RNA sequence: ACUCUGGUUUCUCUUCAGAUCGCAUAAAUCUUUCGCACUAAAGAUUUCCGUGGAGAGGAACAACUCUGAGUCCAAUUUUUUGAGGCCUUGCUUUGGCAAGGCUA
């Protein structure tokens, strides 16, 4: 690292201007964020902090799975989690839809 | 209560330096060699005098040198004589060169030769490449210096701020050759009676050209030391009673602080 | 990392990524996590216990750790 | 404070016999030759198992690290003076 | 603080290599970084299809490295 | 295994558990010139593996001077083997079977016992004095005996706090040490890859006495430790010889970046170790805090009130640590018993490494047969019963099993030496304690009971009812030849008994005494210098028999030679009168009986090999060149035997039947000589016409041997005899002023200095020269006492050179209690020696 | 001894028709002229080309960043 | 890097001390030896000059230096993912488990 100074806010500028930004989005609105697990699950709720390594805390998420008979989409609700940043796929707001 | 010392180095050099004219200035016991306790004893259990040293009396009367008979073992005929066999051959040897050797105490060997470069001017470094000190006559797997080794950046050798040698580190080598007590830091007090200031003179050899009478003192000396060595007994154990405490209890004592000449005159004039 | 000293000694079955369970006496680990465990038998499931000794397992390798038996005399 | 107490069983275990369990399902057992400060150990006259069960000699080898998910040290080792 | 592997024993000799996918590779070695990622010249592909395919110079990653076999006498 | 024992930094299973792995296992052998400082490398070694075992701060526990004349007389008189579990520089535990062997140079044969057993050597050099006799003489039988050399340069603070040099002159005389040892080693071995240089680890850096040890790899394996990110061995490489560092672009050149720059190893290695030494002897109360806490290093305010020697040892044992360069050195140029075992086999056992058991010896394989080697002989204090020691070079050697203890003569169709025994007790032996064990394999050394009885000397200890063709291992090769001779006789003649089994128990302890009952009932011990038989005698009294023993006056043993040929060829026939033998007798070649007797040449040769050699190498002609019959008394002896009968004026085939007996002959009366039944050395017998006898029942037996050694005694006779003085080989250190008196003493006694010259780097001279072994009793003390002790030398025998007198003349009147005059010397020793023998009062020449 | 950086550096130099192995996926080979690589093995493909093994269909998938966390071996040819 | 022991000096008393108890070295008595006992040796006992260890009490100021103790790492190699999905057989504890073949 060619950065090793103590007074590390780069940190922020990527939750302001790189893709992490995104994730700051949903936790100053407070919008509903839906994020791709690597087990095949999506869940669907409120992430209210989160770090470089992706890693979040959602509160009411709403979690879907689909099993096989055949894949039937089952849903489960939590009122809060925490949830690891490598154990996501992809990680995208709610789209407007007015 | 006077009992311990803890002396820094500067002051340990220059008690050192003051007290040189009444120190030997060896820096080894290799002077000492066959003229060593161990080699008096051995002289007097043998009935031999090495020259130069003490003359005791006979430990046990037994045979004598000439209360052997001829046998065909001594028989002198069949004698090679190249030297004369001397006593300290017998007191080196005490086992190859003696019939029957009893409280032979085994004299020490050779100890390695010290090389200590006295120093002479403070003005010279204190690591430094004397005229007494035979020059070395000058006349490799090592990797090529393209080679990509680097020392990282903040890597350097050890010590680098600390100077090599600082104004007392010539004189605190030469601390470590001094005798008992400057080879010392720290240690207990004596009384002092207790300190010989002269008993390493009289150790030393038996000095040539001196009259018959100095050099006869000096044997006299060293046989006392001898026998002193040899003669000595434990200290018995016992249980701390002290006279002059049971003194001071009772009421007929006092106590107070005088000069010395006038207790001297008080002692004087009460024994007569 | 006080939380695994006082577990040092314990015979403590592990749990794997792979299913493999493997109890025995847990003698030290590392930062990465390495187990060594000693006198340690291989459980996996059909039944069958498979004695191994001292067991280098490595930290990727460890899921779970859990107490099974006190430390022996 | 840098190297772990299975860090120096696992580098004492040089010369004895060791048999390592790989991530692929195969386990080779031989005289260790060297052992580094990972998992990388080049072992010696292996005699290696595979999944389904075949059995092969190897003579010559070097274990990756990181595909190593188990091993067993000689029962000499545990009196090792680290492990004490 | 990466040490290089120790790999000079089996520098320029015939070894084959395991893939992760479980495949298998053959090739003489030319030099590896402190990352273990291999450099070997005429290069085998060794498919296990029963067809051996010769590349020549190829570049493996360490990640994928599984098991390195000295096929040489080393 | 259930013995109590000191606490240790390892556990006894681990050892027990590391000697079944003979790759993990170091037979190594300490050794240097005298008071090198081997003692203490163990000791301070004891006491890094031995936490409650701790130096007394004024005075050091030798813990391997075990014994009580060691204790006093302050010399190495006997090898003692230690055992330590010892750790890596990688934390890896190995298995060391260190022997530490003394250094005086009257004590080698105690060096030879503890090289057969091992696969390396340590030679210890002591950092000021450089490379003296017995540093030289090591190393010449080091690398003959095939063993993997490493050097520790020892005592390197007396570069620093003795001598003060200035580190780039303390680097001038270490590498002059290291050259000085490389040239050796070159000059007595072909092969190249025994180089030495700290750059390939071969050479160790220590100072004993303040804990310090470091290789180059250990000391930047410091620095990397300190600052993490430097890979140590490449660091290493880079730290010795005229590579300098650049500090500006952070790289290490061949050329030194401008002027006034420091070599790498000064730079690095030299003046930490030069600061650290003067922080603390000089400024201990003012600014070593400060650079203790550089250095990171905190000793408690208790510590730092201890004196200057003991605060020194102390702070450089926290900087340094163990002794890990020296295990780093050992374990990399050190072969373990298993690799090792091919040149042990190869060298040192009779039966040639092609045979069968030489074969399963070389794997060093601890499920094969029982094959253990015993060179040393270790007696319990009460002086009663011994135990063996050696190394077991195959099998394994269990408690209570039975043994077979093949001696010294045993061969494969004289059984009779051999003899069943059973093993009681074994040892694994530190220093001081004996651990005792149930079992050793292969490739370790043990301490065995109950095998004492049948053994003199050395030993191979096998199985019985397998390994029905097991043979021995030669017996050890000494460095010198044992001269000097005392003999011995109880004071009261009916205690003789107990004085010979005292011999006998010496006999056992000291690996070359020779002990011998000369024809007048004499006994007779020979040894190599005062040092030695003022020890044996010492044994003698006091350890193995408790009665009183006279003690003769030192002599040597003397040999008989001649200086032409025989004038009137000589003959001699046999009682019979039908065989009749015709010799002359002239002196060998300059330089030839050093061949003979240093295997350079051997009678096991093929005829053209042994041929071609006499012909290249001193002008033989191809007829005599491979007519040699014989070698000297021995098979190796300083005697040729030469037939030079023609074959038209003899049968050459007829001769041929008392061929093997005319050899019996010569061989024999080479052995006992006429003059004064000492040895014949350099000289040539010639046969000139051997009359043979054809009846068979007239020739052979005890009729033909008695002629040819009356006729070898008279044709020596008619060649002018002489006698033969051995000359020592003296080398004496002396400061520049106290060189003269060195001439002054060694003049008085037939003495004659070869040479003498400064000491690189040292304010003392070594003087060499040679002088008579007979004109050399209180040799020693006379130098150190004219030069008030400071002076010494050891002396050690070199060559054999003529007494300056005829023997033979009977015109000398020689008075009982005087020294001669040198014309004369020869008559002397050769009538007073004939006396002493018990012989008539002179020779009877005649044909 | 060539290093696996300098390899990659004379590939990138030749711009060679490098085809980089996946991990853990056999079936899918992809082919590709190297223009550049990264400290973390990141390679681009200029004209990059995906090979199956059961279907074998090429499909081209232009200029391509492959990350180096999933590239098995380099090939040339 | 936060908190708690332990101090040092001095006076007196009790016990053990064969440890150079003392880096010094006295005197007495008894025995033996020889001379023929200051001008001499050996052995033993004692007393004196005066020490170490432990313990105990008193009384003077330092109290946390030290001794200890309790109190900055997401891009190969370990902890910021090749993960998840399909097929067959034995047993289904009808949840699926075990092995293999796969797709990603
Ligand atoms: N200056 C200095 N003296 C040392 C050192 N090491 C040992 N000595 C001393 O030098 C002498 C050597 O004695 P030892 O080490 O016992 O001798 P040795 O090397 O075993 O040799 P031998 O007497 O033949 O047994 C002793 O006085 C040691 O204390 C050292 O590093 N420096």
């Amino acid at each position: 690292e060619m950065t090793p100074e103590e007074l590390q806010k780069r940190e922020e500028e990527e939750f302001n201007t790189g893709p992490l930004s995104v994730l700051t989005q949903s936790v100053k609105n407070n919008t509903q964020v839906l994020i791709n697990c690597r087990n095949n699950k999506k869940l669907l709720g409120r992430v209210k902090a989160f770090d470089r390594h992706c890693n979040m805390v959602l509160e009411n998420v709403k979690e879907m799975w689909t099993e096989v008979s055949k894949p039937v989409n089952k849903d489960r609700y939590i009122s809060k989690m925490f949830l690891r940043g490598d154990s996501v796929i992809v990680v995208l707001r709610n789209p407007l839809i007015a | 209560t006077y009992q311990r010392w803890q002396f820094t180095l500067p002051m340990m050099s220059t008690l050192y330096r003051l007290a040189n004219q009444l120190l030997t200035d060896l820096v080894d016991d290799n002077y000492f060699y066959l003229f060593d306790l161990k080699a008096f004893f051995t002289s007097k259990a043998l009935n031999m005098a090495i020259p130069g040293g003490p003359k005791f009396e006979p430990l046990v009367r037994d045979i004598n040198l000439q209360d052997e008979d001829w046998n065909e073992f001594n028989d002198i005929n069949k004698i090679i004589i190249r030297q004369p066999i001397r006593t300290e051959y017998k007191i080196a040897f005490p086992y190859l060169y003696n019939n029957l050797p009893h409280h032979v105490h085994l004299t020490w060997y050779h100890t390695p030769n010290v090389v200590f470069i006295k120093t002479e001017d403070p003005d010279l470094p204190a690591f430094y490449f004397d005229p007494l000190i035979n020059p070395i006559s000058h006349r490799e797997p090592l990797p090529d210096d393209d080679e990509e080794f680097e020392l990282p950046e903040f890597v350097e050798p050890f010590l680098k701020d600390t100077p090599l040698y600082t104004d007392n580190t010539a004189n605190g080598i030469a601390l470590l050759w001094a005798p008992r007590p400057f080879n010392l830091r720290s240690g207990r007090t004596r009384r002092a009676l207790d300190i010989p200031l002269v008993k390493n003179w009289y150790r030393e050899h038996c000095p040539a050209g001196q009259p018959v009478k100095v050099r006869v003192s000096y044997q006299k000396l060293l046989k006392y030391y001898v026998l002193n060595a040899l003669k000595h007994r434990p200290p018995k154990a016992q249980k701390k009673r002290y006279l002059f405490r049971s003194f001071k209890a009772t009421k007929f004592f006092q106590s107070t602080k005088l000069d010395w000449v006038e207790v001297g005159l008080q002692v004087c004039r009460q024994g007569y | 990392s006080s939380k695994m000293l006082q577990h040092i000694d314990y015979r403590m079955r592990c749990i794997l990524q792979d299913g493999r369970i493997f109890i025995g006496t847990f003698k030290a680990f590392d930062k990465h996590m390495n187990l060594i465990l000693c006198d340690c038998d291989e459980f996996r499931k059909r039944e069958e216990k498979r004695v191994l000794g001292l067991v280098l397992l490595r930290g990727e390798n460890l899921v779970s750790m859990t107490v099974e038996g006190p430390p022996p005399k | 404070m840098s190297i772990g107490v299975p860090i120096k069983v696992l580098h004492e275990a040089e010369g004895h016999i060791v048999t390592c369990e790989t991530n692929t399902g195969e386990v080779y057992r031989g005289k260790l030759i060297e052992a580094e400060d990972n998992m990388n150990c080049q072992m010696s006259n292996i005699t290696v198992t595979y999944r389904d069960g075949r059995v092969a000699q190897l003579e010559q080898v070097y274990i990756r690290g990181s595909k190593i998910r188990f091993l067993i040290l000689p029962d000499m080792l545990k009196n090792a003076p680290m492990l004490k | 603080k990466a040490h290089p592997p120790e790999l000079k024993k089996f520098m320029d000799k015939k070894l084959s290599l395991k893939l992760n996918g479980g495949r298998h590779v053959q090739g003489i070695l030319r030099g590896f970084d402190p990352f273990m990622n291999l450099v070997i010249d005429e290069c085998v592909e060794m498919a296990t299809s029963g067809q051996q395919n010769n590349i020549g110079m190829v570049v493996i990653r360490g990640n994928s490295i599984i098991m390195l076999e000295a096929l040489e006498r080393v | 295994m259930e013995q109590t024992l000191p606490v240790t930094v390892y556990e006894m299973d681990f050892l027990a558990d590391l000697m079944d792995n003979s790759e993990l296992i170091r037979n190594v052998t300490l050794c240097g010139h005298l008071h090198h400082g081997k003692t203490c490398f163990v000791d301070c070694l004891i006491e890094q593996t031995h936490p409650e075992i701790r130096k007394r701060y004024d005075q050091d526990l030798c813990y391997t001077d075990i014994l009580f004349t060691e204790q006093e007389r302050g010399v190495g008189i006997k090898s003692t083997p230690v055992t330590v579990v010892l750790p890596d520089t990688k934390g890896k535990s190995y298995l060391f079977n260190i022997m530490d062997t003394p250094g005086h140079v009257n004590f080698s044969d105690e060096v030879t016992a503890g090289l057969r057993i091992s696969d390396g050597v340590v030679l210890f050099i002591d950092a000021a004095e450089g490379v003296m006799l017995n540093t030289e003489r090591l190393i010449k039988h080091a690398v003959q005996e095939r063993l993997a050399v490493t050097v520790c340069i020892n005592k390197i603070d007396r570069l620093i706090l003795e001598l003060k040099l200035p580190p780039t002159d303390a680097y001038y005389k270490l590498r002059h040490i290291v050259d000085e040892v490389n040239g050796l080693i070159s000059m007595y071995s072909t092969d190249e890859n025994l180089i030495l240089s700290p750059l390939l680890g071969n050479v160790c850096f220590s100072s004993s006495q303040y804990s310090i040890c470091f290789t180059l790899g250990s000391f930047a394996k410091i620095y990397a430790d300190t600052f993490g990110d430097i890979n140590y061995q490449e660091f290493a490489k880079r730290l010795w010889g005229d590579i300098y560092f650049n500090p500006k672009t952070r790289k290490f050149t061949k050329k030194a970046p401008t002027s006034s720059s420091q070599r790498s190893f000064v730079e690095f290695i030299l003046e930490p170790l030069y600061k650290i030494l003067a922080q603390v002897v000089g400024d201990v109360d003012t600014s070593l805090p400060r650079t203790l806490d550089e250095l990171g290093i905190h000793l408690t305010k208790e510590e730092l009130k201890l004196n200057i020697r003991p605060l020194l040892r102390l702070v450089c044992k926290k900087f340094f640590g163990e002794f890990t360069g020296f295990v780093d050195m050992c374990v990399q140029h050190i072969p373990s018993p298993k690799v090792g075992a091919k040149p042990k086999i190869e060298h040192t056992y009779t039966g040639g490494v092609d045979s069968d058991l030489g074969e399963a010896m070389s794997d060093c394989d601890p499920d094969g047969p029982l094959m253990c080697h015993t060179t040393k002989m270790y007696s319990t204090d009460d002086g009663v019963q011994f135990h063996a020691f050696g190394r077991v070079l195959s099998g394994t050697i269990h408690a209570g099993q039975p043994v077979k203890v093949l001696g010294e003569n045993y061969t494969l169709e004289d059984e009779e030496d051999s003899q069943i025994c059973t093993v009681g007790r074994l040892w694994i032996s530190v220093a001081r304690y004996h651990i005792e064990v149930n079992r050793v394999p292969a490739g370790n050394w043990v301490l065995i009971e109950g095998v004492d009885q049948p053994i003199v000397k050395t030993a191979t200890i096998t199985e019985p009812r397998g390994n029905e063709e097991a043979q021995i291992f030669r017996p050890l090769k000494f460095n010198t030849t044992s001269v000097i001779k005392i003999a011995v006789e109880p004071v009261n003649p009916s205690e003789l008994p107990k004085m010979l089994d005292g011999l006998r128990k010496v006999n056992k302890s000291y690996p070359s005494l020779t002990t011998k009952v000369e024809e007048s009932g004499e006994h007779v011990i020979l040894g190599t210098g005062e040092l030695y038989l003022d020890c044996v005698m010492h044994d003698l009294r006091k350890m193995y028999s408790e009665i009183d023993i006279k003690v003769a006056d030192p002599v040597v043993t003397f040999c008989e030679t001649v200086v032409e040929t025989s004038s009137l060829k000589c003959f001699a026939e046999t009682p019979n009168k039908k065989n009749k033998i015709t010799m002359i007798a002239e002196p060998l070649e300059k330089g030839l009986a050093e061949d003979i007797e240093n295997e350079v040449v051997q009678i096991t040769w093929n005829r053209k090999k042994l041929g071609e050699f006499f012909q290249t190498k001193y002008d033989w002609d191809l007829l005599a060149a491979r007519s040699i019959w014989a070698f000297g008394p021995d098979a190796t002896g300083p005697n040729i035997l030469v037939d030079d009968t023609l074959p038209s004026e003899v049968d050459k085939a007829l001769l041929g039947s008392v061929k093997d007996s005319i050899v019996q002959g010569f061989q024999w009366g080479t052995r006992e000589g006429p003059l004064c039944d000492e040895l014949i050395r350099n000289v040539k017998f010639k046969i000139l016409d051997a009359v043979v006898a054809q009846e068979p029942l007239h020739r052979g037996g005890g009729q033909i041997i008695p002629t040819a050694r009356r006729v070898v005694y008279s044709a020596f006779l008619m060649a002018t005899p002489r006698l033969m003085e051995p000359y020592y080989f003296v080398e004496v250190q002396a400061p520049a002023d106290c060189v003269s008196a060195v001439y002054t003493v060694l003049a008085r006694r037939r003495g004659h200095v070869t040479q003498d010259a400064p000491i690189p780097g040292s304010p003392l001279y070594t003087i060499k020269a040679f002088i008579p072994a007979i004109d050399s009793f209180g040799f020693e003390t006379d130098l150190r006492t004219h030069t008030q002790g400071q002076a010494f030398s050891l002396s050690v025998f070199h060559h054999w050179q003529i007494v300056p007198g005829d023997p033979l003349d009977k015109s000398i009147v020689i008075r009982p209690l005087e020294p001669q005059p040198a014309p004369h010397l020869a008559r002397e020793f050769m009538i007073k020696t004939r006396r002493r023998k018990g012989l008539s009062e002179d020779v009877s020449i005649s044909k | 001894m060539v290093q696996p950086i300098n390899l990659i550096f004379r590939y990138l130099q030749n711009r060679s028709r490098i085809q980089v192995w996946l991990y853990e996926q056999v079936n899918m080979r992809i082919e590709g002229c190297i223009i550049g690589f990264d400290e973390y093995m990141n390679l681009v493909l200029d004209d990059a080309e995906e090979i199956h093994s059961k279907t074998k269909s090429r499909k081209q998938l232009g200029r391509i960043m492959l990350k180096g966390d999933n590239i098995t071996l380099l090939q040339s040819v």
